[PDB]
């Protein structure tokens, strides 16, 4: 059952994602992003995105509907 | 009279016969046209289908109340192959079973002018079976009368059983006019 | 067959009617290409 | 006589596949169709099959029902051998979640007036992405009961609940005007097998050998990445010990993939070499 | 559902003469019939600690696809093990921290049935964290199981009954509390106060 | 393993849940109501939750 | 002709539902319908299907009542509902052909030039796909034998659009297997492959016995194909192949050995950490 | 009826073989996938692209933008004058025609000689001795893009 | 007639076959290859010919019986090794 | 409204310029006379 979970994670990390700018790290596994659509959202960071590499005002890719910083 | 009917039309090579002016093909075409017209005019809610008896039987129009499409489809029928009356009648029985309207009388008219080559035992057995499924077979004979008269009489007798006048046989050895004979036949008199 | 073709004229006409739901949009025809 | 929160719509596999296919076969249009089935007693809506409807041009509304088409196909399917009434109607809301608009409420009201146990099914092809089938079933509430204050739907069993209603539907009136219904699937064993046949792997695939050149190249790629991860793992463990993880996890993943791939290919090679001679 | 419970009741007390029917039901494809099979196992090997039945129930509880069947299997396990109340927590504790909320609810109810009217300590300890869960019915089952276990227990004998009574009062008196959690709390108060503090619940 | 699986399931649920807007508080007018302007669309009075 | 045909899960489920429907409403030997799809080169894609009323005599094997009017009516209706789908074949749920199938295919070829017959076995097999694809070709046998109109096998496959694919995955989530190679599943896959190969060899052997005893005639194409099989059998006793195979086995096993060494080292490190943590905890608890 | 318009955008970076960062003009920038029948090599930064509306996949490339000025400049250029219509300046015709045409048609002459082909010439002169006509003639003869 | 196990053919045995001295078996095999009937190679250094293909032809009942026997042996081997593998890995098969 | 496209006699097919949003075309209906409705001044378009 732990399998299929990595699978669903890699599937939510899909191709048609939307690019945006990661503005600030509000807290663990959550942050504020600004989608290139022109609006700011308070979305949830997926796990294993190298919080160290997730610096302020970086280029990120978000789920097309959940806007999660995939 | 609520009714579902199947016109079984023979289109074997023997329809090339020119005895019926202009040819047997147009003679039987006008015959089916007139009989379908009469039956449709009688209780238009009745429905009509068309079976062709060839080397391998075929169905050209499932039970429908319209006669124009039936006539148009039949117009393209051509003489070819040989008649298979058993397969034709069984296909007609299947189609009547499949008829949408169950409040109808199961009748089948067949222009069977040809030398029918079928065994007498299975012939009478099939006639009795059709009687069991309550079929009314009308048989138009024009052709090898000397050959098929006894078999058509066996049809009529077995189907009637006792008082079962529903089945009819009309034979027309001479060729004055097939349409005239059929209109002045007892089958269409009640319609 | 002409009657069936007239029925197909009818289906074309109803196709136009359904796809021509009037509240259209207006757009420039900027650029024009073909393959 | 008030409907309780145990009524459940049993959507057949065929019905679901047809509905989702039609949604993605006409997105972004609001496709519509009837749902042929049979209410069993009072707590079941067994949706045997669904019913595609021609694109009526006027979006989705009662004007798109096309009664002549509906009745003629009803009779024709009945002839085919599918004698079921018209239990509810399905219609897609591409992208815009699952809920009822004003026209949707009007159409559902007409359906309830025809027979006050039908349902309105909503499917979202865009958001029904792989692994998630966002479908919903709804029925209206009566203004007289709502004003009287009695709850719209009785609660005699712990079923019916157990579901978190979407905030989208809450805003669009998930309880003020209508209420959701639980969706069950009647997965027969035969249908499940025939679905499995989709990605079922043929014995050729099972017993075939992966290309040896590509196999060696992949082995080298993974082994070199494992070497780098081993260097990082040593650095991490040494610094941890001196002071008193991701490298270990990645190393475990790489070792597992190497072992499985290599053992699989070697065993397949032996099976083949002493099965085919 | 009714037929399932009825079959289970019919095949009561028959420790081993039922194995054929248990096998048939457990093999059957209908999830409700598999649940009936779990109930049949419980009623058959009721109050016996029969390890074959325990193994079957547990394997179903972690193998079958229907969460209803999993929950029923865990409850039936409790039914099997009530005769040695201290023994069941050792098993159902590992389930209690399960990812399947139906399995968690089954663990709650199994502990409650097993240690009913016993005032066991580790059972209450396990129930508490479950009493604080994000899911609704798991909280409901935890509350009801705690009521069953602590029925007729003074604070001195069980130094947590006052805390759970206050917890019941709090959970009942709340704005945002889930309906099912409130229902479980109300039934828990009823059970804990059942019989005017004169009747206990014992399966033997 | 159970902790791993539970973490992944919670992550799946939360990610599949949609996002949230960000707004600047113009004024905390009235109890339980907060006037907040959200870029780019207009400014709304929100019914603040309990936490 | 057409070289490949790919059926869809929607078609599969529609066929299964049709057969179950007919069986429930009355015992029957077969159920028949039409297959709508689209053409892209000689790769037909059956994207939909629909039943048609049909019954035949089991004894005479020459009388049946396919309803062409029904067929055309519902084809027009499905054309109205969705445009880009046209009659491409017909399906029947018969484990065996019949002497009528050719006549019904003659009936269907009026609607489609390259009409494809599809035998769909509702009974679930375990080795191959449940659908078989046939096409009627009649020609002067260059074999000089009397020519009789008969079918020809067509490569068949199961494929789904994204819509049907997500739907089927959601239906199958309960028993769906991991979409990734796990060692146990791969071993089971090899075992299943051996099962399939054994079954195919047994079937070929039964046919060969039938021909040898004489209950059947001899198909030159079949003999040619089996000749090609036996002639394509490899030779695994050759030294220049044995050496290469040993080399590759040694390479794979050195990779496996390095992997196992790393895994053991990691396990020992974990055990060391556990020992340290346990001793620290016990010391703290004592003091 | 069964056609639907795509979305015009421009690639910005060839990410992993299947992922392309495409900026929808007058809109946001996505990461999208490329359908089967396309030339990933053909797809390069700055190339126009027709993404799908729903799945935002690269349906097919599209040629680079055309500026209005350059369009009016190039696509509308009526040039049809034979060298016979340039009466004098036979020598200057020789030099021009040489430099412009010969490297275009039959560059193997330059390859064999060893010299690299020339690019451009000044062609300066008093106000109306004939320069636009002299260029129009060579443009018409070459029938290339003027 | 020669099976794939020992499909190597020799100039000498071809000579013992259709009457020709061993200086033109090369040309005979060459003509076969060219017309596209058999495939393989010729190693005249050791005076042998390797075949890996034969234009299939209609056969006789005795030949089919022998082929059936060969396939009997092949199927028996396949079943034996299937049983071996399943028994060995019984504790990991899903 | 920006134009009436001559009203094409019947089927007026008016043009609208919904501000900051878009420009569309409309039949309107439900009013008395296609001409006395409006020529070039403010109007209320229905939502859907
Ligand atoms: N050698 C020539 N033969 C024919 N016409 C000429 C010649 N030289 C100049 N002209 C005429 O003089 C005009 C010069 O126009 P144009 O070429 O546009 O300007 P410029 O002479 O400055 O290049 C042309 O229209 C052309 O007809
Ligand atoms: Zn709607």
């Amino acid at each position: 059952e732990f399998l299929h979970a990595q699978e669903e994670v890699k599937r939510i990390q899909s191709i048609p994602l939307v690019i945006g700018q990661f503005l600030e790290a509000v807290d663990q596994n959550t942050a504020i992003v600004g989608s290139t659509t022109g609006s700011n959202y308070y979305v949830r960071i997926l796990s294993t995105i190298d919080r160290e590499l997730l610096k302020p005002n970086a280029s990120v890719a978000l789920h097309k509907h959940s806007n999660a910083l995939v | 009279v609520l009714e579902s009917t199947m016109v079984c039309v023979d289109n074997s090579e023997y329809m090339r016969n020119g005895d019926f002016l202009p040819t047997r093909l147009q003679a039987q075409q006008d015959a089916v046209n007139i009989v379908c017209h009469s039956k449709t005019r009688s209780n238009p809610e009745n429905n009509v289908g068309l079976i062709t008896l060839a080397n391998d039987c075929e169905v050209l129009t499932t039970l429908t109340p319209d006669t124009g499409r039936i006539l148009s489809k039949l117009h393209t029928v051509q003489p070819k192959g040989k008649i298979t009356f058993c397969t034709g009648i069984r296909v007609a029985h299947l189609a009547l079973k499949h008829r949408q309207g169950k409040n109808h009388k199961m009748r089948i008219i067949a222009f069977v002018g040809s030398p029918v080559e079928d065994n007498e035992k299975d012939l009478v057995k099939l006639a009795k079976r059709l009687k069991k499924e309550k079929v009314n077979v009308d048989i138009i004979n024009f052709g090898e009368e000397e050959v098929n008269t006894e078999k058509l009489t066996a049809f009529v007798n077995t189907l009637n059983g006792k008082d079962g006048t529903g089945s009819h046989l009309v034979t027309v050895p001479p060729g004055p006019s097939l349409a005239d004979a059929l209109i002045s036949s007892p089958i269409l008199a009640g319609e | 067959e002409l009657q069936a073709m007239k029925d197909k004229i009818k289906e074309n006409s109803e196709k136009i009617k359904v796809n021509k739901t009037l509240p259209y949009l207006v757009s420039n025809v900027i650029e024009l290409l073909d393959v | 006589p008030a409907v309780d929160t145990a009524e459940q719509v049993y959507i057949s596999s065929l019905a679901l596949l047809k509905m989702l296919k039609h949604g993605r076969a006409g997105v972004p249009m609001e496709v519509m169709g009837l749902m042929l089935g049979e209410f069993v007693d009072d707590y079941t809506v067994r949706v045997i099959d669904v019913f595609a409807m021609p694109q009526s041009g006027t979006g989705v509304s009662v004007e798109a029902v096309d009664p002549v088409f509906q009745a003629k196909m009803l009779d024709m399917l009945k002839q085919t051998g599918r004698p079921e009434m018209v239990v509810g109607w399905y219609h897609s809301h591409p992208g815009f979640g699952c809920w009822l608009s004003g026209v949707d409420i009007n159409t559902q009201q007409s359906f309830e007036a025809l027979s006050e146990r039908a349902v309105a099914v909503v499917v979202d092809p865009i958001q029904s992405v792989k692994g998630k089938v966002v479908i919903d079933a709804f029925r209206l509430i009566n203004a007289n009961m709502m004003v009287l204050g009695h709850e719209p739907r009785q609660t005699t069993s712990n079923l019916g609940h157990l579901n978190k209603p979407s905030i989208q539907a809450l805003i669009h009136g998930l309880n003020r005007h209508y209420y959701s219904i639980t969706i069950n699937y009647r997965k027969n064993e035969l249908e499940q097998k025939m679905l499995l046949n989709l990605h079922k792997k043929s014995w050729m695939e099972g017993l075939t050998l992966q290309d040896y050149s590509e196999h060696c190249k992949h082995n080298e790629s993974v082994v070199k990445e494992m070497l780098e991860l081993a260097k990082n793992y040593n650095k991490a463990v040494e610094e941890e010990d001196k002071m008193t993880q991701d490298p270990k996890r990645h190393l475990e993943e790489h070792v597992d993939v190497l072992m499985t791939s290599n053992i699989v290919q070697c065993l397949a090679a032996m099976l083949d070499t002493v099965v085919f001679k | 559902r009714g037929l399932a419970v009825g079959i289970a009741l019919v095949m009561y007390g028959r420790m081993e003469e039922a194995d054929a029917l248990i096998e048939s039901l457990c093999r059957d494809k209908d999830p409700i019939l598999r649940r009936s099979g779990m109930y049949t196992v419980a009623m058959a090997y009721c109050g016996s600690g029969n390890n074959k039945a325990i193994r079957r129930l547990l394997h179903v509880a972690v193998s079958d696809v229907n969460d209803d069947v999993r929950r029923a299997a865990v409850e039936s396990l409790g039914f099997i093990l009530f005769r040695t109340p201290e023994q069941c927590p050792s098993v159902v504790s590992l389930l209690s921290e399960s990812y399947n909320p139906h399995v968690r609810y089954g663990a709650a109810m199994a502990l409650g049935i097993c240690c009913a009217g016993t005032g066991n300590k580790e059972a209450i300890n396990l129930l508490e964290p479950m009493t604080n869960d994000p899911v609704n019915y798991v909280r409901q089952g935890a509350l009801i199981a705690s009521a069953l276990i602590m029925i007729q227990q003074t604070e001195i004998t069980c130094p947590k009954v006052n805390q759970f009574r206050q917890l019941y009062s709090k959970v009942i008196n709340d704005k945002h509390d889930d309906v099912m959690a409130k229902f479980g709390a109300i039934l828990a108060q009823g059970i804990l106060d059942a019989g005017g503090h004169n009747v206990t619940i014992s399966l033997q | 393993l159970n902790a791993k699986v539970r973490l992944l399931r919670e992550e799946l649920q939360l990610l599949q849940e949609q996002g949230s807007y960000v707004g600047e508080v113009v004024r905390a007018m009235d109890k339980k109501k907060v006037l907040v302007k959200v870029h780019p669309e207009g400014k709304f009075v929100v019914d603040v939750d309990k936490n | 002709a057409v070289q490949k045909v790919v059926v869809h899960p929607l078609v599969l489920l529609s066929v299964v539902d049709h057969f179950n429907r007919i069986g429930k409403v009355g015992n029957q030997k077969r159920v028949v319908g039409v297959l709508l799809g689209s053409w892209q080169k000689k790769v037909l894609d059956v994207s939909n299907s629909f039943a048609v009323p049909f019954d035949e005599d089991d004894k005479d094997d020459s009388v049946w009542f396919l309803d062409h009017d029904y067929l055309e009516n519902m084809y027009g209706m499905f054309k109205k509902v969705n445009a880009r789908e046209r009659i491409v074949g017909w399906y029947h749920t018969g484990p065996k052909l019949h002497k009528n199938d050719i006549a019904i295919n003659e009936l269907m070829k009026r609607y489609c030039p390259n009409s494809v017959l599809v035998i769909i076995d509702v009974k679930p097999k375990d080795l191959g796909l449940p659908t078989e694809a046939y096409i009627s070709v009649e020609e002067v046998h260059d074999d000089g034998t009397p020519t009789s109109k008969t079918f020809e096998h067509v490569t068949s496959e199961i494929g789904a659009e994204e819509a049907e694919e997500v739907g089927v995955e959601h239906l199958l989530r309960d028993i769906k297997d991991t979409t990734v190679g796990t060692l146990s599943q791969r071993i089971t896959n090899q075992v299943h492959g051996l099962k399939g190969l054994n079954s195919k060899l047994l079937d070929i052997r039964s046919y060969l016995e039938k021909v040898a005893t004489g209950k059947l005639p001899i198909n030159h194409q079949i003999i040619y194909q089996l000749q090609d099989v036996f002639n394509l059998l490899p030779d695994v006793s050759l030294q220049e192949f044995v050496k290469a195979f040993y080399l590759k086995t040694n390479d794979q096993m050195v990779v496996v050995y390095l992997a196992s060494l790393i895994r053991s080292v990691v396990a020992l490190h974990n055990l060391i950490n556990n020992k340290i943590a346990n001793r620290d905890a016990e010391k703290k608890e004592g003091q | 009826l069964q056609s639907v318009g795509q979305i015009v955008g421009e690639v910005l970076k060839q990410l992993t073989e299947e992922k392309f960062i495409v900026k929808a003009t007058n809109g946001p920038r996505y990461v999208v996938g490329c359908r089967r029948q396309l030339d990933k090599s053909k797809l390069k930064p700055g190339t126009r692209v027709a993404l799908d509306m729903t799945t935002l996949t690269i349906m097919r490339y599209l040629p680079r933008e055309v500026d209005p000025l350059v369009y009016n400049m190039s696509h509308e250029d009526p040039g049809n004058v034979s060298y016979s219509e340039i009466g004098g300046l036979s020598e200057q015709i020789r030099e021009l025609r040489e430099v412009i045409e010969l490297p275009l048609t039959n560059p193997e002459l330059f390859q064999r000689v060893g010299i690299i082909p020339p690019k451009g010439c000044l062609l300066y002169g008093p106000p109306g001795t004939g320069k636009t006509l002299l260029a129009r003639a060579v443009a018409s003869q070459l029938d290339c893009n003027f | 007639t020669r099976p794939a196990n020992h499909r190597q053919l020799t100039f000498e045995e071809i000579a013992k076959s259709a009457k020709i001295t061993v200086n033109e078996v090369e040309l005979l095999v060459m003509k076969a290859l060219s017309v596209g009937l058999v495939k393989g190679s010729i190693d005249e250094v050791d005076k042998r010919v390797h075949m890996t293909w034969v234009q299939p032809r209609v056969l006789d009942l005795q030949q089919i019986k022998g082929m059936k026997d060969r396939l009997e042996f092949w199927c028996t081997d396949v079943k034996s090794m299937e049983m071996l593998v399943e028994h060995q890995a019984h504790d990991i098969l899903t | 409204c920006t134009k009436i496209i001559n009203a094409d006699s019947e089927d007026p097919k008016y043009i609208i310029n919904v501000k900051q949003f878009a420009k569309f075309v409309v039949d309107l209906s439900d009013q008395v006379a296609p001409t006395d409705i409006e020529e070039g001044m403010r109007v209320g378009v229905d939502r859907n």
